[PDB]
C-alpha cells in the first residue's frame, strides 16, 4: 500500500475507473436496467435472469428488436436526467482534484469529464483513432475504453461484443498495451467478475518474466471495499495487490481511499 | 395442455387429478416437499414456492398452498397449517377450538402457476365451522373437522361432492378457465 | 472480538449488549428482519438464517433465535414462536394455555455463528411455567408470561436478574466461552 | 435434425463428449469435488462456495498445497475405482456401436476407451504431438482435448490453464481447427457455461463468410436436455444448431437420441 | 539421405513440387515472363530489370493496367499449349508412379495431375476450402498453395500478395501447419531465395522445443542440384538437410534422385 | 512536400534515421564488413559473396565462431574510432538543431547522440522497457530499433533475428506502434531494400480503413535520392510519399532538404 | 534537354561541348574510364558500354564509342582503337601504314543513348586516307594523321571545321535530330 | 582431382588433356567462349574470365589465357592475341613481322584456377622469334609462325615435343605441381 502512494508522488499511476463509483450520484444500476429488458420483451423480472448472464440477456434484447439503438437511447436519456447533482459527489471531488495524468473509464455515462470541468480543469475525451492525433501534453486525458453514448457501433453492451474486444486489435488496446510499459494501474470501483483484466495483466506480467527483468515490473492495486481470502492469492501471480478497507458502508470506504491522494 | 405440479400430499395429487379429469389438462404430478417461508402474506409465499418449483422443473409447473383461518385463533393459520395439524392432530382441535364461543373458519387455496413467462395466481374462499368433534374418516387430514356454510356433515364423509363446492374447486375453476381461454 | 448481529428485534440487542458487557468482545448489531424457514429442527433453521445474514454481511456475524416450547401443545412452537406471539398478545395466550392441565413449558435460545469459514451452534435452555395472568411490564414480548421453575416471578418482573439464570444468559456463556477459547 | 441424421452416415460429423456423459455411470460431481478441497482446507462446504467460481477453487488448493498431485491423484483413483461396471451403461454402449470416424472429449478419465474395447473396437489415444504420428486411417481417434490423469503439465483444471489454451496455439489445436474445416460437430454431454465453444464456433464462422461461401459451411448441433428460449438465438448468430426432448429424465432422453445412430 | 528412404516407405513423406521442374516440358519461365511485361509496357527487357525484384516488377503491371486479368490470360494460354507433350518427362513419370499421398506444390500450372491421370491414376485438388471436403482417404491429394489459373483472387503473383499471405490465416494454412505435425517434407524443383520455407519451418521447430521433444520431430530434406558451403549451415538450425549430387546436367540429376522412389 | 512541412510546424513528424547518414561521416560500410568476415574465414572477398545475401553471409560467421562477441567489438571499435569529428557533419549538425520530438534508427552506432550533445541538448535513450520507464516530455527521445553494441541479446545483426523481429511483439515494438497512431513519420537515409518498413505500414494503413477514416491517417515521406518510377507506385499504396531531388551528389543532396527544417 | 555523358577522353568533353553549342542541349560529363568488351559488333559493344554507364549513372545518359577501320589492316580496330593508338602511337603508325599500297581507312563513331527507358544508337562514317607523315598538333590523338576525303590537310592542322565533316559531327547531328523532335 | 576448363579451342582441350596424361588429374572441358576484357595488366584480365566461368560453372573451375608479346609491337598484343590472329591470319603476320629490323618476341600463357574458396593464378613465358614464312600445318592457329628460342623449327613442324619447352608446359607444371601438393 504505501509503495503506491510512492508513485502516485513521482507521477507514476493510472486510475481505471468502474461502475462502483456512480452509485453516490443515484445512477440507475444493472439491476433496473435487466428488470427494463424484461418487461419490455414480454417476461418477468425474475424469470428472465434464469436463462442467462447479462451480456447474454442483453444480446436477446439486441437479436429481437434489431439493434442496440432503442435500449442506448432509454439509457441515454435516463443516466444524465436533470435530478442529479454532481456537486454533491465526494468521490468525484476527489478524482478532479488529485493529480493522475491519464484516467480510463468502463463506465459509458459522462459524468467523470462533467466534474473535471465544474472544479475546474481541462481534459481531453479520447473515444477514436482521430482524437489520439489531438493530445496535449498539458491537459488530462479521458479515455472511454467501452463506448460512449455517442456511436453504436462501439459500446460494448452485448456478448458478440464483449468477444472481439478481446483479441486486442483495436486502435484503443493498442494504445493500453504501451501505456503500461512502465507505470502502475489503481482500479477502483470494480468488481473482481471480469476477465479482461486477467488477460491484459495476465499478460503484460509474462514479458517481464521473459526478458527476466520482472523486478522492474511495476506495481499494480485494486482497492476492493469488503475484503475476500482466496482471491488475493490469484491475483498475486500476476503483480496485482488488494487493499480493502473495515467501514461497511462500501460508499464511505471509497470516499476515504481517496483523500490520501487529494492531499493538496 | 401439460402442466407440471410439485407437492407432498399424495391425496392432493389424486383430487388435482379426479377435478381436472375431462377439462382437458393434464398434470404431471411429483413428491418433493418443497419447504414454504413464515409470512403473513401468502402472496409472497407463492411466489417464494412457485419460484423453487420453478427452479427444481424449470417447465410450466403450478403449485398450491391450503391454508384454514380460523376467527377465534384471529386467523392464526393460513401459510403455515402443515406444521399446525401435523403437531396437534384431530385430538387437540376440536376440543378447544370447536368448543369455542366464536367457531367460525374460512378455508382458502392458492395456486400461483408459471407458465415459464410470468406467475399467475389463483385463489379461493370458503366460509364454514370447526366441527366439536372429529366425525368422517381421518386418511386426508382436517376434512373430517370441517364443516362448510349451509350443511352440517364433513368433508371427509360427503363424499365425492366434496370437491364441488369447495374452495379448491372455485380456485382450479379459475385455474381451469385461465388455461382454456389460453395465455392471458 | 468484532462480531456483527442480525436481527428484528431491537429489545435482543440491548439484552446481548448488557450480557456481553465488559467481556472484551463487542457486537455491531444490525437490523434487517431475515425471515426463517418453517421446518421442525432449530438446527437447520439457524443453519440457513446464519447463510442469509453471512450472504447480507459477508464479515464474521452470529445469530440467534428463541421458541418457547409449550408440553400441552406437544411441543408446538420455538423457530415459529414469531407469529404466535404476533398474533396472540398476551390476551389471547394465557386463558387458554395457563389455565389447562400441563402449565410447563421450555423456552431455549440457539445461537448459531459463522467465523467465515464454519458454522458454530451454540444452545442453552429454562425449564418454566405460562403465568395465568399476565403481569409486570410488557415491553419484551413473553417476559410477562413466563415464570422461571422454582420462581413466582414473571421474566419482566425480576427486572435486570433475569440476565443471570434466563437460556440467553447460558447460551451466551457457551459462546463466550468459544469465543475466548479461540478459534477452535 | 434431419439434415444431421443425412451426414451420419457420410462419416462428416464429430463427437464432443463432455461430464454428462460420465455422471450417469456413476462418478462423482464437482460437486464433491469442489467440497472434498473444502474439507481439506478446514473450510465449511457452502462457505467456500461463496467465493470464486469452481475452477479458482482449484486454482486455490493448488497454490497452497503447492502442486496438483495430491488431487489429481484422488481423482484418479477414486473415479476409475473397481465398483463401476461399464456394461450397466447404455450410452456407453451405443456410442462404441455407431461410426464417428473421430471423438473428442473434455473428459479426464479413461472410461470411453474402455468401452470401446469392451464391445470389440480399436483406436489410438491422442494426448501429444507423438500421438499424432500413428494415426491409422483404419481405426478410431480418441482425442483428449483437455489432459489426461497420465501427465500433469497438461492438465487444464484451473484458471491460469483455461487461459495459455484460449489461445489455441497448442499442437492439439492446430488438429481441431482443421478438422473442423469441411465437417460438423455434434456437442453432447456439455453444458453451455463455457465460452470455448464460443470462441471455436465464433472464429469458425466468421472464416466461411470472408470466404463468401457462407452457404457452405457444414451445420452443427447441441443436444441439450431442456430447453432455453434466450440461448438458442445467440446460438444461431455463430451457428449451431440446438436440439432436445421432453422426456424429462435426463438419462432416459440421451438414451434415445442416440439409438437414432447405432441401427445398424 | 539414408534416413529419409526410411520414411518413404513407411508412409511419412510429403512432396512440395516447384518451379524447376517444369523445365523438361519446355515451358516458359520466369525470364521470359517478365521480358514480356516490359514489351507491353514501353520498356526495354534490361532497363526494366534494374528497378525493382520481380515480384515488384509484376505489381507495377497490374497497376498500371488496372488487373491481373490481362497477364493471366497469356500466361495460361501460353503455358497449356499443344506442342508440349507429357509422355516425355521422365520426372513426371517417376512423380506419377511413386506413392505420396499428399504433394504441395506452388506452379500454377495443371501438369502435375494431368501427369497422374495419363499414367492411370486419381486424385482430389483442393484449391478452396470446398474441396477440403471431398477429400477420400483412396486417392492422392494435390494442392494448389500459390493458387490456379481458374480464379484471378488467389493467383499470389504480385508483393501485396506474398505479403498478407505471411501471417498463415488462410484456410489452406492452417491445412499444412497440420499436416507436417507428424510428417516430413521433401522440397524439390525449388530454390533457395525464397523465404516462406524459412519462417513455417522456422516455427515448426520452435514448437517441439516448447515441448522439448524435439527428438522427435519428423526430418526434412531438400534436394538441391548445385552444393552450397553456406547454406547448409544455416538450413540446419531450422532442421532442414540437403541432398546435392554431381552431375552437372541439372534436370538428369533431378530424374535420377527420383528413381530410388519409384522402385516398383 | 509542402503538406509535409505543415506538420513539422505543428508537431506531427517523426524521424527514422538509416545508415546513409552515417557515411557521409567516414565510418566503415556494409561492404568492408563483409569483406572482413570473408578474410577471417580464408574465402575471398568476391566469391565469398556469391553464396547468400549479407545478412546471411554474417549469420554463418557467427555459426562458425559460436557466437557474435568476435565481431561486435571490431565494430564498436572501429566506428567509434577517434579519427573522426562530428562538427564537420552539416547533416548531423541539422538533425541536432531541429525540433524533432522523437527519433527511431536502425543504426548501432552512437554518433547521433553525441551531436546532440556537442550542439547543446538533452535526450534519453532508449533500448529496453526499462527506459521508457524514465520518458520526460521535456527531452528528446532517441530510440534503437535494432539494438546498440552494449547487449548483444538484441543486435539484430543476423537473419534468424530479422526474422523474430518481423512479428512484433517486442516491447519497442509496441512502442512504434502507438506512436505512429496519429502521427507521420519521415524516413531518411534510408533504402529500398527492407520489408520492415512495408510490414510496418502495410498494416497500419489496412487499419486506417477499417476505422473508415482513410482520409484522415496522416503522410509518411521518403527523401530518396535519385528516382524510381516503379517504386513510387508501389509505395503509394500505403500512404507513403517520396521526395528525390536532382544534384546528383549524394551527400549534397540530403543536407539541403535538411535545412528545410532547421531554420532557425 | 539535360543528358549525361561518360568518356575518359577530356578532349572528347570539349568536342561534344563546341559541337552543342546553342542547339539547345546541355552535356554534364564526368571521367570514369568504362573498360570496354573484345568484339566484333560494336552494337555489343556499345550496348555494354551503356549498360555500364547508365549502372553508374541511373540518368539519361549517353556514351559514346570512336572506331578507325584500316582496309590494309582488313579493318583491324574499331572497338579496339584505344590500346592500339595509346601502344604504339604517331610514329609506328604512318611509316608502316602510311607507306602501304592501300592507304584506304574509314573513321566511326557511334553513339549509345540511353533515355532510362530504351537504347537509341546513332552512328556516323568518313572515309579517308593514313598520311605518311604526322603532321599538324599531336593532343588529340589521331587526327594529325587522318587525311580526309576530297583534302590534303590533317584534322589537327584543319582547325575548328574539323567537326564540320567529321563522322562525330554527322552522328550528333542525328544524335541532336533526335533530341530536338523528341522522345521517338 | 577433378578440376574443369571452360574455354573456346577445341585444340586447347586436347593440348591441356595430352600434357596432363597421367599426373592423376583430369579435366572436364567445355565450350563457352567467354568474352575478355581489353586491359594491360593480365591479372585483372584473369580475374575477370575466371569470375564469369566460375559463374557459369560453380564448382572448382580453371581458365587459360595464351598471349605474345612482340617486340617490333612494343609488346601490343597479349590478352587481346585472339582478335588479331582471327583478323590478319598467317598471311598478314610474317610479311610485315618477320621482316622486320626487330622480331624478337614473346609468348605467355596466364592460368586462372579458382577452387570455389580462392583465386591462384600461375603463369609462364617462352623467348621467341617470328618466322619470316609460315612454316608447319596451320590447324592450330600460330604455332607454325613461332619460333622457339634455340631451335630453327616452328612449333607446328616440331610435333608432339611442343609441349615439353613450351609455356603452357611450364604454366601447367606450376598448376600440376600445386594441384598435387594441395590447397596450399
Ligand atoms: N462438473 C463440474 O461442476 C465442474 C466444475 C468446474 C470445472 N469442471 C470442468 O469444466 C466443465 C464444467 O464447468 P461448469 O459448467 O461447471 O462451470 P461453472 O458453472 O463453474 O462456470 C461459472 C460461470 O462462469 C462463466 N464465465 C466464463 N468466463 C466468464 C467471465 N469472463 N465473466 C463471467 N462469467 C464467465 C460462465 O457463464 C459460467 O456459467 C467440465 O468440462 C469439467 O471438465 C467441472
Ligand atoms: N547499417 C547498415 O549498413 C545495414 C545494412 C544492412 C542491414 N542493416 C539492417 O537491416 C536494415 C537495413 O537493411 P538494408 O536496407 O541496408 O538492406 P537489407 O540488408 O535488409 O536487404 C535485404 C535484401 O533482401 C531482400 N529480400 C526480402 N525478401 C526477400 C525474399 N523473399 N527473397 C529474396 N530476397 C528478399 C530485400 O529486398 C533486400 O534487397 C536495418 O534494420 C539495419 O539495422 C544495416
Ligand atoms: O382438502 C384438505 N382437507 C383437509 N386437509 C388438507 C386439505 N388440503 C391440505 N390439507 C392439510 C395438509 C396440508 O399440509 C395442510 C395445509 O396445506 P399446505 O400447508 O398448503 O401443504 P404443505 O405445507 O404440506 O405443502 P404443499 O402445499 O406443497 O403440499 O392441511
Ligand atoms: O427473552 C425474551 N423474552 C420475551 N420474548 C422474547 C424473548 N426473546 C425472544 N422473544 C420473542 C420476540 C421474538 O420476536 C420472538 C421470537 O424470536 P425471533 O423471531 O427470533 O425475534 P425477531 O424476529 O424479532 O428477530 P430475528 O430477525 O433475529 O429473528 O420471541
Ligand atoms: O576525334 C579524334 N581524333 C583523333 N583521335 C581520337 C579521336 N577520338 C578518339 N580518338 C582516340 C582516343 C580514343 O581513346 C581512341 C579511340 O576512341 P575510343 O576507343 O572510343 O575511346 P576509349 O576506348 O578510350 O573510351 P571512351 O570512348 O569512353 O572515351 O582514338
Ligand atoms: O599454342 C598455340 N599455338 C598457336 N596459337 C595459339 C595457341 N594457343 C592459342 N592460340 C591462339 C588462339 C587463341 O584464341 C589466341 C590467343 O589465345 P587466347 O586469346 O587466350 O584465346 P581466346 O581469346 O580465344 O579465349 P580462351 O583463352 O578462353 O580460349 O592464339
Amino acid at each position: 500500500m504505501e509503495q503506491l502512494l510512492a508513485d502516485y508522488k513521482k507521477g507514476n499511476v493510472i486510475l481505471f475507473v468502474g461502475a462502483g463509483v456512480s452509485m453516490n450520484l443515484g445512477l440507475p444500476s444493472w439491476s433496473q436496467l435487466v428488470d427494463h429488458i424484461a418487461t419490455e420483451l414480454g417476461y418477468d423480472p425474475d424469470i428472465y435472469r434464469t436463462f442467462g448472464s447479462a451480456l447474454e440477456l442483453a444480446e436477446y434484447y439486441k437479436l429481437k428488436k434489431g439493434k442496440i439503438g432503442p435500449l442506448r437511447s432509454w439509457m441515454d436519456r435516463m443516466w444524465h436526467s436533470s435530478d442529479i447533482d454532481i456537486n454533491k459527489s465526494k468521490v468525484h471531488e476527489y478524482i478532479a482534484k488529485a493529480n493522475f495524468p491519464i484516467i480510463y473509464t468502463t463506465n459509458y455515462d459522462r459524468w467523470i469529464e462533467t466534474a473535471l470541468s465544474n472544479y475546474g480543469k481541462e481534459y481531453i475525451k479520447i473515444s477514436s483513432v482521430s482524437d489520439i492525433a489531438k493530445i496535449d501534453n498539458n491537459k488530462t486525458q479521458i479515455i472511454k475504453f467501452a463506448g460512449d453514448f455517442d456511436d453504436d457501433s462501439s459500446i460494448v453492451l452485448d456478448e458478440t461484443s464483449y468477444f472481439q474486444r478481446l483479441e486486442f486489435e483495436t486502435p484503443l488496446d493498442i494504445k493500453f498495451r504501451s501505456d503500461v510499459l512502465g507505470k502502475s494501474v489503481l482500479f477502483i470501483g470494480y468488481s473482481l467478475s471480469d476477465i479482461n483484466i486477467r488477460l491484459l495483466f495476465y499478460k503484460l506480467s509474462k514479458l517481464w518474466k521473459e526478458q527476466k527483468l520482472e523486478e522492474a515490473q511495476p506495481k499494480s492495486y485494486i482497492f476492493l471495499p469488503r475484503p475476500n481470502p482466496i482471491q488475493e492469492e490469484i491475483l498475486e501471480q500476476w503483480r496485482i495487490g488488494m487493499i480493502s478497507s473495515e467501514n461497511d458502508n462500501p460508499g464511505e470506504s471509497l470516499e476515504e481511499f481517496l483523500k490520501n491522494f487529494v492531499l493538496v | 395442455m401439460n402442466i407440471r405440479f410439485i407437492t407432498r400430499n399424495r391425496h392432493k395429487i389424486k383430487e388435482i387429478n379426479k377435478i381436472l379429469s375431462g377439462t382437458g389438462v393434464v398434470v404431471l404430478a411429483s413428491e418433493h416437499s418443497i419447504d414454504e417461508i413464515q409470512t403473513e402474506n401468502v402472496h409472497a409465499l407463492i411466489k417464494d414456492k412457485l419460484l423453487k418449483a420453478f427452479k427444481l422443473v424449470g417447465r410450466p409447473v403450478f403449485v398450491e398452498h391450503t391454508g384454514l383461518y380460523i376467527e377465534s385463533l384471529n386467523g392464526f393459520p393460513g401459510g403455515l397449517t402443515q406444521i399446525f395439524w401435523d403437531k396437534l392432530q384431530a385430538d387437540k382441535f376440536s376440543q378447544l377450538l370447536g368448543t369455542s364461543e366464536n367457531p367460525r373458519l374460512v378455508a382458502k387455496t392458492i395456486i400461483g402457476y408459471c407458465d415459464s413467462m410470468k406467475i399467475y395466481i389463483f385463489e379461493g374462499e370458503t366460509q364454514g365451522t370447526i366441527s366439536p368433534v372429529p366425525k368422517g374418516p381421518r386418511d386426508f387430514q382436517w376434512d373430517c373437522i370441517f364443516i362448510p356454510d349451509g350443511e352440517s356433515e364433513t368433508f371427509a364423509e360427503m363424499g365425492d361432492r366434496k370437491n364441488e363446492i369447495s374452495m379448491r374447486k372455485k380456485a382450479f375453476d379459475k385455474f381451469k378457465e385461465y388455461l382454456l381461454e389460453g395465455g392471458k
